């Protein structure tokens, strides 16, 4: 999901693409600029809002000892949904 | 307190404290301080005239041997008017025991070369000239010795910095190597670490 | 003896009447010294132990296991050493009191 | 290894140390790989109940060292007792 | 890399002036612009040869000063690899001085069998020479299962191996005319140049800093050190092979009297903690963090210690203020102190006698820089 | 993989030619293998 | 305890003298060292096959500074600033910003290669086991600009391959 | 105040030594500047050492004195042998700008540096 | 204009100097020497090459880390060499082989080199454009090579008219053509007088008018100190070196000054002499 | 042994080899390091750190990064006393800006203070 700026080349997932008037585009000439094409804020949406019916959940990370420490987030926030800082997946609640 | 706390011996700690009273009750005209760690390594902390007489009375005697020779170096310290601690640290065979000679000096004038009973002390005071600039009047030969020739500034000193002065590159210009002022390609980071709160009450200081 | 373990040092056949010349000018040498300091007694009490020491025994390996300083002829060049630094503590006066102190904002470490 | 046995008997010829027991190519004592998950010990410490730290702290046992001296006395000792010769070890000395 | 400026009457000598410095790399100062637990590794690599017996000194003087004992299978597991540091460093100085000396293919055989002991240290840490993996406060991250074993190989094959160097070598006729004259060492000197370890072995003095004070579990082995008696260079040699076959012992005891204690201190104020409880935590999480963003702080005062490096007297003197930095590093190298002597052991021979001379004082000249 | 060669003549790869399509019949590479066949082939398992 | 060497005397028997008078003059144990040799001659050497057969290794060997990210997930790394922090020749450069989602993140993950001396401080310093020094070892490099890292290329080189980063941790998760 | 100097009493045998060194630098260069198969006139480079000599005048305190006059008799000897090699000696002189002057204008263009 | 051309701070070592360069040329022998006074300066140069890549190997470790950048062009066509000029600050051209070859003649290079990275310069954009001449390379005769300059100079004053015209005389230095085949000799002996310039103000000189803008348009020529015999010349180099076509029929062609043409003295340059680097680089005598 | 000693002034700048770029043109400044605020502990405080004014840094632009042509830009001097303070520094030569130590002020507060009467100072929280 690249953009192509005017200046005519790939863009990364920070906003840091060129201008017209710089000479680090030329010295790209020959080698190409490689980036990750599997960016980072589009595989939010491929992880669905799980639904607990608690209320102040836990958050691992897939694998115990592997991963991010242990975290309790609260679902209070009655249409927010619950994100953890580590993660980024979220949570809901089921009364 | 007793697993995984290494424990001690006051037997040595009496025995030191016994010895050093007695060394420095029998060579009064130098000695100010004999202190005693809680590990038992003894210290004695001398006027910078009774270089030549305690090391001679110190190799011999019969009741304190110590032949063997380590380290000299005269950790830079300011916040004093004498800066450097010419630090001679000698070892038993017979005995099997370690003192620490800490003779204070100051920038400019000299101690008095150890070099004439310690044969080992000789690229020590060398290395002592040339890494600070402490000067040993009654030796053979100074020199630059662990460093470049061209180069100084004294570098182990706290007045120089990190980085040297000078930096090397070849050039073509005149068909050799030459010495600029210093062009780093980073910052050299400074973490201010030193946290607050007291680590250690035993050791504070009075303020004022 | 026969070829001690020491390198430098070949053995001596005589050590007695030597080591025994040996601490008498020693107590010479300490008769030189002047009086009031105990420098005098600590050098004169341990010598004269180790001449009692020597005096007592006739023997050679008796002689080393009772007289530290093994195997024996370290004792001899320890005593040469120690007649080293009498010849040199005639002068320099050792004993004499302090000459001047430190700032006293010096020994003390943490800064 | 994995010669003929009249080059064996000429290696032994050459050296006789039984060359063809152990030469220095390991074949069958290869530690066998992926051995089974370890659990560790915890030692003398997570025991409950007892474990004040006000004991074992061992940063805070660092006194200050104590200072003799300034800016018919029983003495002359020595700062250890003199160091006892050892013994050739039986084990096959020389001679 | 040395420098070397002799002055020499005719196919002989009378001075020579060893311009050294060439080394000289800066360890001290930039130690003290860092912390404890960072600027290790510039302990382990000042020597490089040996090279866990410098991280070996580093932390007993840390311990030492902090006063915190390991547990005790920290202290047997740095006693093997101690032996294998010592193992190593004279196995690779014989062979370093039997290749300048001439002499091309036992350089090789040993190298091979030095390979098996660098796959140990891969297995073991991950690193190939330069692993750090002493930490003060103990060894940390300890051993894969199914090592000891390997090691008990190594010990068997390496005997046969090393009686097969005494095989070669040593009644080599004419190796024994190149170095048996040369190198002659008074006690007086031994004393008087400050003088380390194989030095004092081999000239006379009976003399060991794991003997006299046994500052780890070395006390309760049964080895015997050997000693020299006509203070050369060819004795010499024989006392570096007899302090490798001394090694194979302490392994062979030390395989046989193993506690199965734990890794590290549990005063988890000086180490961090493992995994499990770092990641459920509050504590262990709070102590790894600022444990490695500060360091710990260290109790002001200055000590020195000293371990046998297999050249010598590997010292290192701190001085720490209450801090996280120390505040003045500085190291006692065996060989520094045995480069000190080279006009008063080398007045009379010819040149390639000295390069003999160097070779048998063994050289790394990284750790002569201090 | 060969069992009865000594440990480090177990495992070796026969590169092919032109797997990314540089005439790879001559002048092989390292790292021309996919990364579980970079774990069998450096001896960090015992199964393939 | 000591066991000293070399104290022994040339014994003044006859057949001992004249065995040592026969080494002298007929050179023997020279021509004893040449049959130890031929020994080791006729042993098959033990080379490895460099470009196909590879020397081996453990599950913890300290390679190439691969990331590693979320099962399906973002990355891994906080930027939490503790691999600067502990990275004894400071080659390390974090500069970390948020982005429009709110969880914290980076701007600039900088690794030298050159001032790296390959520790793995900063593979136990890491809280969330981010940084991962790498398997392979192959870097040889023809030109130093090509030798300074971006996240963008440890990005790229965490996922040329997590697999192998995969087996060796779960492998050896349990020793650190 | 007990301070005890290296070698002097009056500034006298402190222009003493310090003449002195300077004629062993006079008889010190033309051998240097031949033996080093150098490519500096012979006028150039005794004028730099004079001028290395009047940078230091504005020193009156003896010890400091003594231990410029040591380290001059040091590098006169490290260049009296073959120690140093073409390098350092080079490294005196500067024929590689270092073009900087103290004009103000000329700092004011090549900014921030008062 | 952009930021990061803008000069930053001091100078040296991947200091942000000013000018972006973009060299045809450099693998000879006064484009190394100004790649060096660059490097020294702290700018980027944009050089790209022909030859085998181990040539500017030789020459790669003038810059710092990363500075200067390798490419690659053709005499041919106008899609590598724009590729090369898409972004630069300043271009100079210096080229010219000294025998023709089989492909290329002292035509068509001199001729048309200039005009096709002209053409795409001035479709480009680039400024203060610094084309070297030899001196007094006329429409007169004696030489292929001169008049193949003149055109090129016609050309060059004429398509892009603020281009830095620059000639120096003949210069001397390590790597001289002419003192060379002085020492390359045998032997025959005719008069000229002459001026030689050594190579290191000449390169000064063209770093200082290239860093210093208002001084553009004029064509400049740089003077020998000296000028005098060319037999005296050979004498004096005899004597200092302890031993008693096209090449020498173009140093006895023309050696004069233009007074129509402003030189040095527009630029604060000291003249290094003869006499002096002429001591220091003869070298390669008999010990 | 009783020698010459005269009651003078240092002149050290001549012999630690720094060039005098650096040594007339840098400045240096004596302060006690103040209390980052966030945390309330004053161990940070009771030394007298020696500073040196900050200068260029500009973009390195290969990699962004701050590079700088100051060797000196990271010396810190942590001291104990003024005196000794400027005693180093007039004594090695540069130049110095001293600002005075700042203790903080003693107040008076009581908690029966926060439960006023009459008078205004009245917790109205808790
Ligand atoms: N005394 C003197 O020599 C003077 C010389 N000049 C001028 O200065 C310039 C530089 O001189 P100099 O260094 O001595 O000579 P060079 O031949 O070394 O310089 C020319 C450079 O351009 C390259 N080049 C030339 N022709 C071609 C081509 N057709 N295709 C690709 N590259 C080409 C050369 O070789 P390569 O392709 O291998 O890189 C070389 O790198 C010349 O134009 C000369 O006329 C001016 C005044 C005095
Ligand atoms: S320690 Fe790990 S998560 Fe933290 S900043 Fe470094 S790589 Fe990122
Ligand atoms: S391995 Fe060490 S040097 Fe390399 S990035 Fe990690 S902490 Fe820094
Ligand atoms: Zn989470």
């Amino acid at each position: 999901g690249v953009r192509t700026s005017p200046t005519g080349e790939k863009v990364t997932h920070t906003g840091q693409v060129y201008d017209d008037e710089d000479y680090r585009r030329v010295r790209f000439v020959g080698r190409q600029k490689e980036v990750n094409e599997n960016f980072a804020i589009d595989l939010i949406a491929e992880q669905p809002v799980s639904q607990v019916g608690s209320r102040v959940i836990s958050c691992d990370g897939g694998g115990g000892a592997l991963g991010h420490p242990r975290v309790y987030i609260n679902l209070d926030k009655e249409t927010k949904t619950g994100t953890c800082g580590y993660c980024g997946l979220q949570f809901r609640q089921q009364h | 307190t007793r697993p995984t706390v290494r424990p001690r011996n006051d037997v040595a700690h009496k025995q030191l404290s016994a010895f050093g009273e007695y060394v420095a009750e029998i060579l009064p005209k130098y000695v100010q301080q004999v202190q005693v760690s809680c590990f038992s390594e003894l210290e004695i902390c001398i006027h910078p005239d009774g270089v030549i007489p305690v090391l001679t009375f110190l190799r011999d005697h019969s009741n304190a041997q110590f032949k063997s020779l380590a380290d000299l170096t005269a950790v830079d310290i300011p916040t004093r008017q004498n800066r450097f601690e010419i630090v001679y640290n000698l070892l038993s065979l017979r005995f099997n025991s370690r003192i620490r000679v800490k003779t204070y000096t100051d920038e400019l004038t000299p101690v008095e070369s150890s070099v004439s009973v310690y044969k080992a002390a000789n690229w020590y005071e060398r290395e002592i000239w040339d890494m600070f600039g402490v000067f040993f009047a009654n030796h053979p030969d100074l020199r630059r010795i662990l460093t470049d020739y061209g180069f100084e500034g004294h570098p182990f000193r706290k007045d120089f910095p990190l980085s040297g002065y000078v930096e090397l590159r070849y050039d073509d210009e005149v068909k050799r190597v030459v010495a600029e002022p210093v062009e780093l390609a980073q910052e050299f980071r400074k973490f201010d670490l030193n946290s607050p709160w007291e680590a250690f009450p035993a050791y504070r200081q009075p303020p004022e | 003896k026969k070829t001690t373990g020491l390198v430098g040092l070949a053995v001596c056949e005589t050590p007695h009447e030597r080591l025994k010349i040996l601490y008498t000018k020693i107590l010479d040498v300490l008769g030189h010294i002047p009086k009031n300091a105990a420098y005098r007694k600590y050098t004169e009490q341990i010598t004269n132990e180790k001449l009692s020491i020597v005096k007592a025994e006739p023997d050679v390996k008796k002689l080393e296991e009772q007289l530290q300083g093994g195997q024996i002829e370290e004792v001899i060049l320890q005593a040469e050493n120690e007649l080293s630094l009498a010849r040199k503590m005639i002068q320099w006066k050792p004993w004499e009191p302090l000459v001047e102190e430190p700032p006293a904002s010096q020994w003390k470490w943490p800064i | 290894a994995s010669a003929t046995r009249l080059i064996q008997g000429l290696r032994n010829w050459a050296s006789g140390r039984d060359l063809q027991a152990k030469l220095q190519l390991r074949y069958q004592e290869i530690s066998k790989r992926t051995q089974p998950p370890p659990k560790l010990p915890v030692g003398p410490s997570h025991r409950l109940s007892n474990n004040y730290y006000c004991a074992r702290d061992g940063r805070r046992e660092a006194m200050p060292p104590s200072i003799v001296m300034s800016s018919s006395e029983k003495k002359a000792v020595s700062p250890a007792p003199p160091i006892k010769r050892w013994e050739l070890s039986q084990d096959e000395p020389y001679l | 890399v040395l420098r070397l400026v002799m002055e020499l009457s005719g196919e002989m000598v009378r001075k020579c002036d060893p311009h050294i410095g060439l080394l000289h790399r800066g360890t001290e100062k930039l130690i003290e612009y860092k912390t404890y637990l960072q600027a290790l590794p510039y302990f382990d690599r000042l020597d490089y040869v040996s090279m866990m017996c410098n991280e070996q000194a580093y932390s007993l003087a840390v311990e030492k000063l902090l006063n915190i004992q390991p547990p005790p299978r920290a202290q047997w597991i740095r006693v093997l690899f101690g032996e294998i540091t010592r193992l190593l460093n004279h196995i690779m100085a014989v062979t370093t001085h039997a290749l300048d000396i001439g002499a091309m293919t036992p350089f090789f055989w040993m190298f091979e069998e030095r390979e098996k002991m660098f796959e140990f240290y891969e297995r073991v840490s991950g690193a190939r020479m330069h692993a750090a993996y002493v930490r003060p406060g103990g060894v940390h991250q300890d051993l894969p299962l199914g090592l000891m074993d390997d090691i008990y190989e190594f010990s068997k094959n390496f005997s046969l191996r090393i009686d097969e160097l005494e095989e070669m070598l040593t009644n080599n006729r004419i190796w024994r005319n190149r170095t048996v004259d040369i190198g002659v060492v008074t006690a007086e000197d031994a004393l008087n140049y400050g003088f380390s370890g194989v030095m004092l072995r081999g000239s006379g003095i009976q003399w060991d800093l794991r003997k006299t004070q046994p500052y780890d579990v070395y006390d309760q082995v049964e080895f015997d050190v050997p000693i020299g008696s006509r203070g050369d260079c060819y004795d010499r040699y024989l006392c570096r092979v007899e302090e490798m076959r001394q090694s194979i012992r302490i392994i062979s005891q030390c395989l046989n009297k193993m506690p199965p204690g734990e890794i590290k201190v549990d005063d988890a104020k000086v180490s961090p903690p493992k995994r499990a409880e770092m990641k459920t935590s509050m504590e262990s999480l709070i102590h790894h963090f600022k444990l490695y963003t500060e360091g710990y702080q260290v109790p002001p005062g200055a000590t020195y210690t000293a371990i046998e490096a297999p050249k010598g007297e590997f010292g290192v003197y701190l001085v720490s203020d209450g801090s996280s930095r120390p505040y003045r590093c500085k190291i006692k190298a065996p060989g520094f102190a045995h480069l000190a002597g080279l006009d008063k052991m080398s007045k009379g021979h010819m040149l390639a006698d000295v390069v003999a001379i160097i070779g048998t004082q063994d050289i790394v000249f990284g750790e002569v820089d201090r | 993989e060969d069992n009865k060669q000594f440990f480090g003549r177990h495992r070796w790869v026969i590169y092919t030619t032109e797997m990314n399509g540089k005439n790879t019949f001559w002048d092989v590479d390292g790292s021309m293998v996919p990364p579980e066949w970079h774990r069998w082939l450096h001896c960090m398992t015992d199964d393939p | 305890t000591y066991k000293y060497v070399n104290l022994r005397e040339p014994s003044m028997d006859m057949k001992s003298v004249t065995d040592r008078a026969a080494q002298t003059l007929l050179w023997t144990e020279l021509i004893r060292g040449l049959g130890m040799t031929l020994s080791y001659l006729f042993r098959e050497p033990a080379t490895i096959n460099y470009p196909f057969e590879k020397g081996p290794l453990s599950p913890r060997f300290r390679g190439e500074h691969a990331l590693r990210r979320y099962p399906s997930g973002e990355e891994r790394c906080i930027a939490c600033k503790l691999c600067e922090a502990v990275c004894p020749a400071q080659a390390i450069t974090i500069e970390a910003e948020p982005r429009a989602d709110g969880s914290r993140r980076t701007t600039r993950y900088d690794i030298d290669m050159t001032k790296c001396i390959y520790c793995g401080f900063c593979q136990e310093a890491c809280p969330v086991d981010a940084i991962v020094e790498g398997p392979n070892f192959e870097f040889s490099t023809e030109t130093h600009e090509e030798l300074l890292y971006n996240k963008e290329k440890l990005l790229n080189n965490g996922d040329k391959w997590e697999a192998e980063i995969a087996a060796n941790i779960q492998a050896d998760y349990l020793y650190r | 105040t007990s301070v005890k100097p290296i070698f002097s009493r009056d500034m006298n045998e402190a222009k003493r030594r310090v003449r002195e060194l300077y004629r062993a630098w006079y008889r010190e260069v033309p051998n240097t500047v031949h033996l080093f198969q150098l490519d500096i006139s012979v006028k150039q480079g005794r004028d730099k050492v004079r001028e290395m000599f009047k940078k230091n005048a504005h020193v009156t305190d003896p010890r400091v004195v003594d231990l410029l006059v040591i380290k001059g008799k040091m590098e006169l000897e490290e260049t009296i042998n073959v120690w140093k090699q073409r390098t350092h000696v080079m490294r005196f002189f500067h024929e590689t700008e270092a073009p900087r002057p103290k004009d103000f204008l000329s700092k004011f263009y090549v900014g921030h540096d008062p | 204009l952009h930021h990061a051309v803008i000069p930053h701070g001091k100078g040296g070592r991947s200091s942000v100097s000013g000018i972006v360069a973009t060299v045809f040329g450099a693998t000879g022998f006064l484009g190394r020497y100004l790649v060096n006074h660059l490097g020294r300066m702290g700018s980027q140069v944009i050089v790209p090459y022909r030859c085998e890549p181990y040539d500017t190997m030789h020459l790669r470790p003038m810059g710092d880390l990363g500075q200067i950048i390798f490419m690659d062009w053709n005499g041919r066509d106008k899609d590598s060499i724009r590729r090369a000029v898409e972004h630069s600050n300043v271009v100079i051209n210096l080229v010219g082989r000294e025998w023709e070859t089989k492909n290329f003649d002292f035509e068509d290079v001199f001729v048309k080199i200039p005009q096709a990275i002209a053409q795409v310069s001035k479709e480009a954009g680039v400024e203060k454009f610094i084309h070297i001449s030899h001196l007094n390379a006329d429409i007169k005769s004696s030489s292929k090579y001169l008049r193949n300059k003149a055109v090129g100079e016609k050309e060059v004053r004429e398509t892009f008219p603020e281009a830095t015209i620059i000639k120096p005389a003949d210069i001397f230095g390590r790597e001289d053509r002419f003192l060379n085949y002085f020492a390359n000799i045998r032997s025959l002996g005719k008069k000229t007088v002459k001026q030689p310039v050594y190579i290191v103000d000449v390169t000064k000189g063209i770093i200082n008018a290239i860093k210093d803008p208002d001084a553009r348009g004029k064509t400049f020529a740089f003077v020998g100190p000296n000028r005098y015999l060319l037999f005296d010349l050979v004498q004096y180099v005899f004597a200092v070196a302890h031993r008693p076509r096209d090449k020498v029929e173009r140093i006895h062609t023309t050696d004069r000054t233009l007074p129509h043409l402003p030189g040095l003295e527009d630029l604060g340059v000291q003249a290094t002499p003869l006499e002096l680097k002429a001591i220091e680089v003869l070298r390669r005598h008999r010990t | 042994t009783q020698l010459i000693t005269v009651d003078e002034k240092l002149d050290i700048t001549t012999l630690t080899g720094v060039p005098e770029e650096h040594i007339k043109t840098r400045k240096a400044r004596i302060f006690v390091p103040a209390r980052n605020n966030m945390q309330s502990g004053v161990n940070n405080t009771k030394k007298w750190k020696m500073e040196f004014d900050t200068r260029e840094r500009w973009e390195n632009p290969l990699m962004g990064w701050a590079s700088t042509a100051d060797p000196l830009s990271n010396l810190v001097l942590t001291f104990s006393t003024k005196e000794d303070a400027i005693a180093f520094a007039e004594k090695n030569g540069w130049s110095y800006d001293v600002e005075e130590r700042k203790v903080p002020k003693p107040k008076s507060k009581s908690y029966g203070a926060n439960f006023s009467w009459n008078k205004r100072t009245r917790v109205s929280t808790k």
